């Protein structure tokens, strides 16, 4: 039985309390749930760093908008893809084309967060998107610049 | 020819056999987990000390709670032995209860005075009550000295001196 405090880095420093031998069905297993629940993968892009920008959801590929689409939600997503922020936001679709069923998601994202899962979205209700208008991100590729408060 | 280490130490009962049970081992004192807590179990602590027989086996510290470290865990014991420490033990040292969990013991002489009348279970006039072996009974009559009922007055914490009434 685990007596973990709540701060701890790793389950490994954890107080453990064990019983004598004896044990449950297997019927009685537990399920965590943890909140990251999104998937971002870049895709039709020439190098690593950049590409088409889609998520999955109810078990489909669709692509991100440019509407209401900003420089931080790149940079995020950027930190997560660890090839180092955006270095300059790409416009139109100059290598984003398919998949025609658009997902209408819009990310509200300060920037100081590591994972772009970690940042609130609110997408119930958006309003459709414009044709040709996906997202896309140009990452730096340097791997060695961070993020700082106010190029 | 030692004051030895182990002595289950009794407090919080207010008389010699009675309350919660305390043990000294490795240098510490520590009060016993109520889990499964026999009376058979109840047998050995109070032959221990002497007292006697075992009357009732209470848990939950009831007597008191205990600030030491909890000792011993889920004891069960055949009931007769001398030592307390040769009782079937669950391990040593690791207990699954915490404390208000500790064991507390009435051993075979827990001797209780107290002074009844019919209308106050405890007034300070009445009939003269003792408790041993669990049971309430009357005390003799005769030959009572002025100083025998001066020390009845004086521990029942009515007044420093009394009187006999024939009636
Ligand atoms: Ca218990
Ligand atoms: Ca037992
Ligand atoms: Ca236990």
């Amino acid at each position: 039985e685990f007596q973990c405090e709540g701060h701890e880095s790793h389950l490994s420093l954890c107080p453990v309390a064990p019983r004598p031998e004896g044990t449950c069905s297997h019927s009685r297993d537990v399920g965590v749930v943890c909140s990251r629940y999104t998937e971002i993968r870049l895709v039709n892009g020439k190098t690593p760093c950049e590409g088409r920008v889609e998520l999955k959801t109810l078990g489909a590929w669709g692509s991100l908008c440019n509407s209401h689409w900003d420089i931080e939600d790149a940079h995020v997503l950027c930190q997560q893809l660890k090839c180092g922020v955006a270095l300059s936001t790409p416009g139109g679709a100059r290598f984003g084309k398919g998949n025609g069923q658009i997902w209408r998601h819009m990310f509200h994202c300060t920037g100081t967060e590591q994972h772009m899962g970690d940042c609130p979205v609110t997408a119930l209700g958006a309003s459709l998107c414009p044709s040709e208008q996906v997202a896309s991100v140009i990452c730096s590729g340097n791997q060695s610049q961070t993020l700082s408060s106010c190029v | 020819a030692c004051i030895e280490s182990g002595q289950l130490r009794l407090v919080n009962g207010g008389g010699r056999c009675a309350g919660r049970v305390e043990i000294y081992h490795e240098g510490s004192w520590g009060t016993i987990c109520d889990d499964s807590w026999d009376l058979s179990d109840a047998h050995v602590v109070c032959r221990q000390l002497g007292c006697g027989e075992a009357i009732n086996a209470t848990g939950s510290a009831h007597f008191g709670e205990g600030t030491g470290p909890i000792w011993l865990d889920e004891m069960k014991c055949n009931g007769k032995e001398s030592r307390i420490w040769q009782c079937h033990s669950h391990g040593w040292g690791q207990q699954n209860c915490r404390h208000k969990e500790d064991a507390g013991v009435i051993c075979s002489e827990f001797m209780s005075l107290r002074l009844t009348s019919e209308a106050s279970r405890e007034a300070c006039a009445g009939r003269l009550e003792v408790f041993y072996n669990g049971a309430w009974g009357t005390v003799g009559k005769s030959s009572m000295s002025e100083t025998t009922v001066g020390v009845v007055c004086r521990q029942l914490g009515c007044a420093d001196k009394g009187k006999i009434n024939p009636a």
